[PDB]
C-alpha cells in the first residue's frame, strides 16, 4: 500500500453539508429538551437530546420476545449484548411509535444525537437497519462524543452483516467519555478522531481500542471538553479556505511515509515526540492490506477457467450414467461406488469444493470488492456449480455414514458454501416462468435427494413391525407432504431424467409407498 | 468346421512356428483368460516368472515382442512401461480368433496328459470329462476354471502333483475354494478373481495354512480374511496384491502382529480400496519390504509414523490418494529410497522440510499435485535425474535446475481422452 | 520552442486569437477575420444568469444529454452511454448554426480554400468555441481527414462545458490535442460551474454584472463578492475530495453509502490547460490533476492574503492582454513529463497535501499504462493464439467432413474433440472476461477501445467462438430456465466486441448501426409500418451475424403464419452476412445442419420465391 487514506476520508466527511446540518439539529434538540424532526434541502434529520442522568455499565441480551426485535443479527452463542439503560430509555420514550408515523413517505433520513443522545440514536438506527425487510428509505447515523453501546459479539455481528459503514462517530482527542467504559464494551462503525488541526478516520475495532489506550495513557484530563463540539465543527468545516503545509522538519521522501507523517500531524502530535511514534504505529497497523481487490477480482476469471474442466468431467460422467443399461441415475451410481470412474469423478468433486471454499473465504475477508456477490457472472457460475455438484456431496455423506450414530445431511451436516450460494441466488431479477417442453437438464431443487433420504427413513420406521400407531399417524403426516411436493415437482418438469430412471431409489420408494397404502387400507 | 480351421488356425500355427519355446508358451498361456476382457500385465508376468524362471524385465520383453508380431494388442497409456512404474494398472488385449487358436492348441489329446487344463467358457459346473477320468492323476502345470457360484458339494477330488499355477474366475457373492488345493504339492502362484458387482466371501480359507510353498497371491473383489494371531505363517510368499478388495476390520485388530506372518514379503499392493481409513501400525515391522503401492485409496488421511523402520524400502507409490494431507516426517531417514510418486494428490500441499537428507532419491512425480512450494533442502539431492510436474510449477524448480546438473524437469501436457468412462 | 513543439501553435496565432476575441464583443453572436493562410471564428460572450443556467432546466447543475444522431462519437462505445453538456451553451451554438445565419456557408468556403481554421472566444465565448470545434470535427474531419484539415481551439478563461464521458470520448478519438485553455491563477469563471445552482442563485447576477468588461457603473459591494467566492470554493472542495477519493479506489463501500445522500457537479476539464503566473507558464494534460489544481491553486497562505483574494479573482478575468503581451519572457514547464514537480507546484501556491493528491492523480495514469502493457504481453503469446488457430484449422474442417457442422457437433456429440473444444472455449472466455472486468472499472487508458489490433483480435474471437456459446446455452436447456438467449443469455464481452467493430467501420460515413439496420429492413418491402415492425423485431437475432444460430433456435418449431416476417428478415440479411465473412457458407447448408433441416419443411410457396432456393 503506497497510499494512506485515513486523512482523506475525514476530509471527505467534513466537507459535506450533513456534518453541519446534523450538528445544527443536535444543538436544537439539546436546547429544546425533546426529539426534533424536520427537513433541510430534502433530507430528514431526527435529532435526539442528551438525557442528563442514567446509569451506564450494565449489559443485557437483546429482546427476543417483545415488540422490538432484531431478526437481522446473529442469535448464536456468545450472544450480542447491549446496555440496559439505553434499551430502557428507548422503550420509555416510545420512539418506535413516533418514527413509524413521522417518517412515512420520506426518502433520506439521518438519525443523530449528542452523548447519551448519540448512544440512543445509534440504537435507533441499528433497529431500523436490522429488520428482515430493508427500509423503504436510506439511513445514516452521526453521533458526537457518544459512549459505547455493546460488547464484542454485537460488533462482530454488525460487521458480518455489512452494516458498519452506516455509522460515523465523531470523537475529540481530549474527550474522556467515549474512552471511559468498562473493558467488556467494544466499538463498532467508523470513528473520526478530530482536533484543532484536522481529523483522521479509523475503521477497525482493534485500532480504535489501541487509540483509546494511547489517549488514556498519554493525555491530560480536562472534563469541560464535552462542550466544545460546536467550536470543533465550525473550525473543521471552515478549514478549506487556507493552505496547510507541513510544520515539522522535512517531509519523508517516500509518499506513504509523507502521508503517515501528515496524518500524525493532523492530530497535533509532533513526529519526534514519544506519543507521536505510538500514534504512527497505530495508523500504520490500521492501514495494512495488500493486493488491490479490483485487480484480484479481474484476475479471478482465469482461476475459474483453470478449474472449469472438473465441472466438465462431472457433466460427461452424468451423460454416460444416463445412457447406461443399469438405469440407476448418477446419484445412485456414485453412491454404489463400484466402478473406476467413480473414483475419478470424486477427484473432480474435491477440486471444485476447494476452489469455491477459497472464493468464499476471500469474500469474507475483504480481499475482493464489497459488491463482488452482486455480479451476474459469479451468481450464475455458482448456480451452475451447485446444480451439478450438490447431489454428489449428498451421496458422499450418505455413503460414508455410520448407520447407527450417523445423523442426517440437512440436520446440521450441510457445507457452508452451499448456504452462502443459496443466499447469493436472492440477487438477480426473477425469471418469468417459461413454458417447459421437456424435463430440466438438472433437478432445480438441489436438496431433493437429502429429503428423499429422510422420507425413506420415515417410511421404513413406520413400516417396522414395532411401529406405534400413534407414531404411524405422525409419520404419515410427515410422509404425505413430501409425496405431494415431489408429485408437484414431477408434473412441472422441474426434475431431470435421472430421477425418473427405472431403477433409481425414487422409483423404488414410490412403489413401496403405493404397496404400503394398499396394505394399510388408506 | 473344417474350412474355418484349415483357413485360419493353420495360418496362425504357421506364423507361431517361428516363436521360440518361451515365447510360444507365453502365447499359449493367454488362452486361460476370459474373452474380450483386459488382462493386467502383473498377472501374466507373475505367471510367466513362476513358470519359466525369469525376471520381470525379461518377461516384459517377452510380452512386448509378442505385441510387435501383431499377435497381441497393448492398451494406450501415458506412462506405459516407463522406468519404476507399476504393471498392475496397464493392460493387453487379444483378438477372438487368436484366443480360439490358443484354446485349440492347448486342448489337444487326452485330458490327463495335457500340459494346460483350461475351460473355454463360463459354465455352471466343471466339465464332465475331468470327472470321467479322475481315476488317474493329471500332469498339467496350468489349471484355469471359469464358473459361476460354487458350493462345497459341487467339487470332486482331483490329484494334481505337477500343478504350478492355479487361476480361478467367478462372478457371485459367495464362493467355496476347491478342497483339492491342500494336495497341490507344487503350487507356487494363486490367482482368484471375482467379476461380480459386489465383493464375494470366500469360505474354508484354512487351506492357506499349509500353503508353505506359495510365492505370489492375487486377490480381486473379495472380502479379505480376518487375519488372527493363530494364523499359520506363509514362509515363502514374496508378492501380495489386493485389488478392489474390502478390508472391513480384518487389519484393525490391535493384538495382531503382521510381521510374524510374512517373514520374507518384499512387495505389497493395495489398490482401489474405499473403506481403508488407516494402515495397521505393524506393517512397518516387515523388514524385508522393498516397494509399497497404496493407490486410489480416497479416504486414507495419514501414514503410520514408524515408517523409518523399513530400511530396505526403495519405491513408494501413493498416487490418487485424494485426501492424504501430508507425508510423515520419518521419510527423511530412509537410507535406500529411490522413487516417490504423489501424482493426483489434491489434498497434499507441502513436502517434509528435511527431504534433502534422502541422497539416494533419483526420480519424483508430482503430476496434478497441489504443491504450493518446495523446501530449500532439495538443492542437496545430487542424484536427482528426472522430475515431472505441472506446466504452472516449473518456476519452483529453477534452483534445482541450477544446482544439480544433468537434471531433466518435464512438464506434463494435460490429457484429454474419454477412455476412463468405458467402465 | 517547447510551447509550439507541445501544443502545435505559435505566438503569432495566440496574438491573433486574442485580438479576434476582443473584436467579438461588438459583433452579433460571432465575428469572422481573414489573415493570409488562417481564418478565425470568434464568438461573443454573454453576462446574464440565463446564459449559464437554463431557466427551463429542472436539474441542479443545468446539464442535458446530447443527441446521438448529431454527435455520434460523444459516448462510450461498449457501454453505450451518451455524454452531457451545459444546456445554455448548447442552445447558443444551435442558434448560431441555424441556416439563417450564414455561419455554415462561411465554414464551407474556408474549407474549400484549404486554410487553417481556428475557433476562439473569451469567457462563455470560449465554451461556444469548444462546442463549435466538436461540431466541426464530427461534421467534417472524421469524413475525410485529407480534404478537411485539422482545427485549432483557443480559449481565454472559459468555464467548463462537458462531463467525464465528454473528456473520455475526446481522448479516445485522439482529438484532445487540438484544444488549448488559458487560465489565470486566481480567475473565478473556470471554477463557477463546480457549484450547485442553489448555492449561488442569490448572488450570481451581481457578480456577472461585475465581470462584464463593458459595465463599470455597478457597485462592487465586498460582502456579495466574498459570499460568492466562499460558496463556490466550498462546493469545489467537496467535489475535489470526492473525486480524488474515488479515483484511487480507497473507501468504496463508505463512498457508495454516502453517495446516496449527495449532489455533486458533473463537469470536468477537457483538453490542455495552461496555468499562468507572473513568472511561469505550466501546461497540463491530465483531467483529474487539473481538477485538483483548480482547487488547490486558489487557497490563501496568510490572513493578509485572505483579505485580497475575493477581489483578485474578479480582477484576474481581465488580465489576458498582459499575458499575451508578456508570454515570451516567462518560463515553460510540462507537468506530466517532469521527473520532479515539487518546485513548480511550490511557485503555483500548492501545499504539501494538495501536492500529494496531484501526485496521486498522475500516478493513476502511469498505472493504467502499465496495465495495458501487461495485457498486450499476454495476448501476443503463441500459446494463446494456438487455441484460436486450432479451432480454425482442425475442429471446423473435421466437423465439415462429417457433414453436420461444428455447431451441431458441439451441440450433440460426446467425442474427444468436443471435450477439447469445450475446454478451449472456457480458457478463452477467461482472458476476454478479465479484459472486460478491467475496462468496466476504468483501469485502462482512454484509447484502448479504439486500438485497431485489439479490434481485429476481438472480431476474430467473436466470429469464431460465439456460435459455440449459443450451442452451450441451448444444449443445457438454459433457454427454458431464464428465457431466450438474445434477451438475457448473451455475454457482455460479445456485445462490446460487436459495438467496437461497428463503430470502427461505420464512423467515416456518419450513420449509426441502428439506422442502417432499420433502413435495410424498410428496403425489404414486407408491407408494414415502422412501429409494427419495431415491435415485431424486438430482441431479434438479425442485428448481428454471429447471433444467426440464436435466431434459428428461436424461430424453429413454430408455425409459419406466426413467424413470416422474422423468417423473411433473416433470409434477407443472410447474403450480406455471407459476403463479409460473418457467417460461414461451408457450414450452414450441410445435410445434417439444423438450419437446412428446418428450412426444407417450410411451405413450398415460400421456398419457390426464397433468395436461397438454389443453395439448398
Ligand atoms: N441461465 C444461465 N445459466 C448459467 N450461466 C448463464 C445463464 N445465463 C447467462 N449465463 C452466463 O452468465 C455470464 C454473465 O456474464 P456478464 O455478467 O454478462 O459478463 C455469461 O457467461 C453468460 O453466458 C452464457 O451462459 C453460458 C454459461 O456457460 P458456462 O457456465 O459453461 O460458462 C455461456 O455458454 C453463454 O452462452
Amino acid at each position: 500500500c503506497r497510499f494512506e487514506t485515513s486523512e482523506l476520508q475525514a476530509s471527505v466527511m467534513i466537507s459535506t453539508p450533513l456534518f453541519t446540518d446534523s450538528w445544527s439539529s443536535c444543538n436544537t434538540a439539546n436546547c429544546n429538551g425533546s426529539i426534533k424532526i424536520h427537513d433541510i434541502a430534502g433530507i430528514t434529520y431526527v435529532a435526539i437530546p442528551a438525557v442528563s442522568m442514567i446509569q451506564l455499565g450494565n449489559l443485557v441480551g437483546l429482546p427476543v420476545t417483545g415488540d422490538v426485535l432484531f431478526p437481522g443479527l446473529s442469535s448464536d452463542e456468545p450472544l450480542p449484548m447491549v446496555d440496559a439503560a439505553i434499551l430502557k430509555l428507548f422503550l420509555q420514550l416510545k420512539i418506535k411509535e413516533g418514527l413509524e408515523l413521522e417518517l412515512l413517505g420520506k426518502k433520506l433520513v439521518v438519525i443523530t444525537g449528542h452523548s447519551t443522545g448519540g448512544a440512543l440514536a445509534a440504537f435507533t438506527a441499528l433497529w431500523l437497519l436490522s429488520q428482515s425487510s430493508p427500509p423503504s428509505f436510506r439511513v445514516f447515523c452521526i453521533t458526537f462524543g457518544s459512549p459505547l453501546l455493546g460488547n464484542q459479539s454485537l460488533s462482530t455481528s454488525i460487521s458480518r452483516s455489512r452494516l458498519a459503514h452506516n455509522f460515523c462517530h465523531v470523537v475529540s482527542i481530549h474527550d474522556l467519555v467515549p474512552r471511559s467504559s468498562n473493558e467488556q464494551f467494544w466499538p463498532f462503525g467508523t470513528y473520526l478522531f478530530c482536533s484543532d488541526k484536522g481529523g483522521v478516520c479509523l475503521d477497525n475495532a482493534g485500532s480504535v481500542r489501541l487509540m483509546f489506550n494511547i489517549l488514556n495513557t498519554t493525555a491530560t484530563q480536562n472534563t469541560e471538553e464535552h462542550q466544545r463540539y460546536g467550536h470543533y465543527v465550525f473550525t473543521l468545516s471552515h478549514m478549506f479556505l487556507k493552505s496547510r503545509s507541513f510544520l515539522g522538519g522535512s517531509i519523508p521522501d517516500n509518499s506513504y511515509q509523507a502521508g503517515v507523517a501528515l496524518a500524525v500531524e493532523a492530530l497535533g502530535f509532533s513526529n519526534d515526540d514519544t506519543s507521536g511514534v505510538l500514534v504512527k504505529e497505530c495508523i500504520e497497523t490500521a492501514t495494512r492490506i495488500v493486493r488491490a481487490p479490483i485487480l484480484r477480482s479481474a484476475e479471478l476469471a482465469n482461476e475459474l477457467a483453470s478449474v472449469l474442466p472438473a465441472r466438465l468431467e462431472i457433466q460427461w460422467y452424468k451423460d454416460r450414467c444416463d445412457a447406461s443399461e443399469e438405469q440407476l441415475g448418477y446419484y445412485d451410481f456414485f453412491k454404489r461406488y463400484s466402478l473406476k470412474r467413480d473414483f475419478k469423478v470424486n477427484m473432480s468433486r474435491i477440486r471444485l469444493a476447494k476452489f469455491w471454499d477459497t472464493v468464499i473465504k476471500m469474500v469474507e475477508t475483504n480481499e475482493l470488492p464489497f459488491d463482488f456477490h452482486l455480479g451476474k457472472k459469479w451468481i450464475y457460475a455458482s448456480q451452475f456449480y451447485q446444480l451439478l455438484a450438490e447431489p454428489l456431496d449428498i451421496a458422499n455423506f450418505y455413503k460414508n455414514r455410520d448407520i447407527k450414530t450417523g445423523g442426517h445431511y440437512l440436520e446440521g451436516n450441510r457445507p457452508k458454501r452451499y448456504e452462502v450460494i443459496d443466499k447469493w441466488q436472492k440477487g438477480v431479477k426473477v425469471p418469468e416462468e417459461c413454458v417447459r417442453s421437456r424435463y430440466a437438464s438438472t433437478t432445480q431443487d438441489t436438496c431433493f435427494w437429502a429429503k428423499l433420504e429422510q422420507a425413506k427413513e420415515w417410511l421404513d420406521e413406520a413400516r417396522k413391525e414395532s411401529s406405534d400407531p400413534q407414531r404411524r399417524s405422525l409419520l404419515r403426516e410427515k410422509i404425505v407432504p413430501f409425496e405431494s411436493y415431489a408429485n408437484t415437482l414431477v408434473t412441472k418438469k422441474e426434475v431431470s431424467l435421472d430421477v425418473k430412471a427405472k431403477n433409481s431409489s425414487y422409483s423404488v420408494w414410490e412403489a413401496n409407498l403405493k404397496e404400503f397404502k394398499c396394505k394399510m387400507g388408506y | 468346421d473344417e474350412t474355418h480351421e484349415s483357413r485360419v488356425f493353420a495360418q496362425i500355427e504357421a506364423t507361431l512356428e517361428n516363436l521360440d519355446p518361451k515365447t510360444r508358451d507365453c502365447f499359449l498361456v493367454l488362452g486361460a483368460f476370459p474373452e474380450d476382457k483386459k488382462i493386467p500385465l502383473d498377472v501374466l508376468i507373475n505367471v510367466l516368472v513362476e513358470l519359466h524362471d525369469l525376471e520381470d524385465a525379461t518377461a516384459f520383453a517377452v510380452i512386448v515382442d509378442l505385441a510387435n508380431r501383431n499377435l497381441l494388442t497393448l492398451v494406450k497409456d501415458p506412462r506405459f512401461g516407463h522406468m519404476y512404474t507399476s504393471y498392475y494398472d496397464i493392460f493387453v488385449t487379444q483378438h477372438d480368433v487368436l484366443r480360439d487358436v490358443a484354446l485349440r492348441l492347448s486342448n489337444h489329446g487326452k485330458v490327463n496328459n495335457r500340459e494346460r487344463l483350461l475351460m473355454p467358457k463360463r459354465e455352471s459346473m466343471l466339465p464332465r470329462e475331468w470327472e470321467r477320468n479322475n481315476d488317474e492323476p493329471y500332469k498339467a502345470r496350468v489349471v484355469s476354471i471359469h464358473t459361476g457360484e460354487m458350493t462345497q458339494m459341487d467339487w470332486f477330488d482331483m490329484e494334481l502333483p505337477k500343478a504350478e499355477v492355479l487361476i480361478l474366475h467367478f462372478s457371485s457373492d459367495k464362493y467355496v475354494l476347491p478342497p483339492f488345493i491342500a494336495k497341490m504339492g507344487k503350487l507356487t502362484a494363486l490367482v482368484i478373481i471375482n467379476n461380480g458387482m459386489s465383493p464375494a466371501r470366500l469360505h474354508d480359507f484354512s487351506i492357506f495354512t499349509n500353503l508353505a510353498k506359495l510365492k505370489s497371491l492375487w486377490l480381486q473383489r473379495v472380502h479379505v480374511p480376518e487375519l488372527s494371531s493363530s494364523t499359520v505363517p506363509l514362509q515363502n510368499l514374496h508378492k501380495l496384491s489386493l485389488i478392489f478388495c474390502k478390508i472391513n476390520t480384518s487389519l484393525d485388530q490391535t493384538e495382531l502382529d503382521i510381521a510374524q506372518i510374512f517373514p520374507k514379503l518384499s512387495d505389497l499392493t493395495i489398490d482401489h480400496c474405499d473403506d481403508l481409513l488407516e494402515l495397521p501400525s505393524t506393517i512397518c515391522g516387515i523388514t524385508s519390504l522393498n516397494s509399497i503401492s497404496i493407490t486410489n485409496c480416497p479416504r486414507i488421511k495419514e501414514l503410520p509414523k514408524n515408517l523409518s523402520k523399513l530400511k530396505a524400502l526403495q519405491l513408494l507409490r501413493l498416487y490418487a490418494c485424494h485426501e492424504l494431507n501430508s507425508l510423515p516426517v520419518e521419510i527423511c531417514e530412509l537410507p535406500r529410497l529411490k522413487y516417490v510418486d504423489i501424482s493426483q494428490c489434491v489434498s497434499l500441499s507441502s513436502l517434509p522440510e528435511k527431504i534433502g537428507k534422502v541422497k539416494t532419491l533419483e526420480k519424483i512425480d508430482t503430476r496434478e499435485c497441489s504443491l504450493s512450494s518446495i523446501p530449500n533442502s532439495v538443492v542437496l539431492l545430487t542424484s536427482l535425474r528426472h522430475v515431472i510436474c505441472d506446466r504452472e510449477a516449473l518456476w519452483m524448480w529453477e534452483k534445482v535446475q541450477k544446482a544439480v546438473a544433468g537434471l531433466r524437469v518435464e512438464a506434463a501436457e494435460k490429457s484429454f481422452s474419454r477412455d476412463w468412462l468405458d467402465d | 520552442m517547447a510551447f509550439e513543439a507541445l501544443t502545435g501553435i505559435n505566438g503569432d496565432l495566440i496574438t491573433r486569437s486574442w485580438s479576434a476575441s476582443k473584436q467579438a464583443y461588438l459583433t452579433e453572436r460571432y465575428h469572422k477575420e481573414e489573415a493570409g493562410a488562417v481564418v478565425i471564428f470568434a464568438f461573443q460572450p454573454s453576462f446574464s444568469e440565463k446564459d449559464f443556467f437554463d431557466p427551463d432546466n429542472k436539474s441542479s447543475f443545468g446539464e442535458i444529454k446530447l443527441n446521438r444522431v448529431q454527435f455520434p462519437c460523444m459516448r462510450k462505445i461498449g457501454k453505450g452511454d451518451v455524454a452531457t453538456v451545459n444546456e445554455a451553451f448548447l442552445k447558443n451554438l444551435e442558434a448560431i448554426i441555424d441556416p439563417r445565419t450564414s455561419f455554415q456557408a462561411s465554414v464551407e468556403m474556408a474549407v474549400r480554400s484549404r486554410k487553417q481554421i481556428v475557433f476562439t472566444g473569451h469567457s462563455s465565448g470560449g465554451a461556444t468555441a469548444i462546442l463549435a470545434t466538436v461540431w466541426y470535427l464530427e461534421k467534417y474531419f472524421i469524413r475525410n481527414p485529407n480534404v478537411y484539415l485539422e482545427p485549432r481551439c483557443v480559449t481565454f478563461g472559459a468555464p467548463l462545458v462537458g462531463d467525464s464521458i465528454f473528456s473520455h470520448a475526446l481522448g479516445r478519438e485522439k482529438w484532445s490535442r487540438f484544444f488549448v485553455n488559458f487560465v489565470s491563477r486566481f480567475d473565478i469563471v473556470p471554477r463557477i460551474m463546480l457549484a450547485r445552482k442553489a448555492s449561488v442563485e442569490e448572488t450570481l447576477p451581481h457578480v456577472l454584472a461585475q465581470l462584464d468588461p463593458r459595465k463599470s457603473s455597478v457597485q462592487e459591494s465586498e460582502q456579495r463578492i466574498t459570499e460568492f467566492y466562499t460558496r463556490v470554493m466550498r462546493d469545489t472542495s467537496t467535489v475535489a475530495n470526492q473525486a480524488v477519493c474515488e479515483l484511487t479506489g480507497s473507501a468504496e463501500a463508505f463512498l457508495e453509502t454516502l453517495s446516496s445522500f449527495l449532489e455533486l457537479s458533473p463537469y470536468r476539464p477537457a483538453g490542455t490547460f495552461v496555468f499562468s503566473t507572473e513568472k511561469r507558464l505550466v501546461a497540463v494534460n491530465n483531467s483529474d490533476a487539473i481538477l485538483q489544481m483548480l482547487f488547490y491553486t486558489s487557497q490563501a497562505s496568510d490572513e493578509q492574503e485572505w483579505s485580497l483574494i475575493p477581489f483578485r479573482s474578479i480582477r484576474d478575468h481581465h488580465s489576458y492582454e498582459e499575458l499575451v503581451q508578456s508570454m515570451g519572457k516567462k518560463l515553460f514547464n510540462h507537468l506530466d513529463g517532469e521527473n520532479s514537480i515539487e518546485s513548480t507546484l511550490n511557485d503555483l501556491g500548492v501545499s504539501t497535501r494538495g501536492r500529494q493528491y496531484v501526485q496521486a492523480a498522475l500516478e493513476e495514469e502511469k498505472k493504467r499504462v502499465e496495465n495495458q502493457k501487461k495485457i498486450i504481453q499476454v495476448i501476443e503469446q503463441e500459446r494463446f493464439l494456438k487455441k484460436l488457430a486450432w479451432i480454425e484449422d482442425e475442429y471446423k474442417p473435421k466437423c465439415q467432413a462429417h457433414k453436420n457442422g461444428y455447431y451441431d457437433s458441439f451441440k450433440v456429440s460426446n467425442e474427444e474433440n468436443d471435450f477439447k473444444a469445450n475446454v478451449k472455449r472456457a480458457e478463452l472466455a477467461g482472458v476476454f472476461d478479465e479484459v472486460l472486468g478491467l475496462m468496466k472499472k476504468c483501469q485502462l487508458p482512454d484509447e484502448f477501445e479504439g486500438d485497431i489490433d485489439w479490434i481485429k483480435l476481438a472480431t476474430r474471437y467473436r466470429r469464431l467462438v460465439e456460435p459455440l456459446d449459443i450451442a452451450n446455452y441451448h444444449r443445457h436447456l438454459k433457454n427454458e430456465d431464464t428465457g431466450p438467449y438474445m434477451k438475457r443469455g448473451r455475454p457482455t464481452r460479445y456485445i462490446y466486441a460487436q459495438r467496437g467493430y461497428e463503430h470502427y467501420i461505420l464512423k467515416p460515413n456518419g450513420m449509426i448501426a441502428e439506422d442502417v439496420f432499420w433502413n435495410k429492413v424498410n428496403g425489404l418491402n414486407l408491407g408494414l409500418q415502422l412501429e409494427e415492425i419495431q415491435e415485431t423485431l424486438k430482441n431479434s437475432g438479425s442485428e448481428c451475424g454471429s447471433c444467426f444460430w440464436a435466431e434459428v433456435e428461436e424461430l424453429k418449431g413454430k408455425p409459419y403464419e406466426e413467424v413470416e416476417v422474422r423468417v423473411k428478415t433473416l433470409e434477407g440479411m443472410l447474403g450480406e452476412w455471407i459476403t463479409d465473412g460473418e457467417v460461414d457458407d461451408k457450414e450452414i447448408f450441410l445435410e445434417g445442419s439444423t438450419f437446412r433441416k428446418w428450412w426444407i419443411t417450410l411451405p413450398k410457396n415460400h421456398k419457390s420465391h426464397s433468395p436461397l432456393r438454389d443453395y439448398m
